[PDB]
This record gives C-alpha cells, sequence and structure tokens, in this order.
C-alpha cells in the first residue's frame, strides 16, 4: 500500500485497512431510484391497453 | 565547612498535564489535511 493511513479506526491493533468499496458521494441512489420508480409505473401502465 | 550555592535552573523540571503520559498509549503513524481554517492547504 501507499503511505496512507490518514485517520483510520480500530481499539486492539491499528493500521487496519476496511473492506468493500468506500464511498463518499453515492447520495444521488434515491434520487435515481425514485426515477426508475416512476420510469417503472408509466412501463407497465403500457401493457395492459395494448392487450 | 566550604559550600556552594547555584542560582538557576537544572534543566530537569517541567510542567505536565494531569493524566497524559508519553509512550503509555501505543499508537501508529498519522498523516492529515487541514484547510480554510488558518490564519492554504497544510499536511503534517
Amino acid at each position: 500500500i501507499k503511505e496512507g493511513l490518514a485517520a483510520s479506526d480500530d481499539e486492539g491493533q491499528f493500521i487496519d485497512a476496511i473492506a468493500g468499496t468506500c464511498d463518499s458521494d453515492c447520495l444521488k441512489l434515491p434520487l435515481f431510484f425514485a426515477f426508475y420508480f416512476s420510469a417503472t409505473v408509466f412501463s407497465n401502465m403500457c401493457s395492459i391497453p395494448v392487450i | 565547612p566550604v559550600f556552594e550555592i547555584d542560582v538557576g535552573c537544572d534543566s530537569s523540571k517541567y510542567i505536565m498535564v494531569r493524566g497524559f503520559n508519553k509512550s503509555r498509549c501505543q499508537r501508529r503513524d498519522f498523516s492529515y489535511v487541514i484547510d480554510k481554517e488558518l490564519l492554504d492547504n497544510l499536511k503534517v
């Protein structure tokens, strides 16, 4: 790893890198999910009049 | 009796803040960035 190790957090030891992808700005996800809700609603709205 | 009096500091007396020790607490190397709150971008 690089020099790194800015703040971190541990109790019984130290120099511990957390697993998984870290995020600082992933907060557009609720907007994307609401717009996908609307898109799914209006996509399901089309099939019934066709049949 | 011959004796000697010296006036000055012994360089062995200091002040220490209660509840604090030098190497009682074990840790590792730290790094950080601080900006916009000094009197432009500091890395210490």
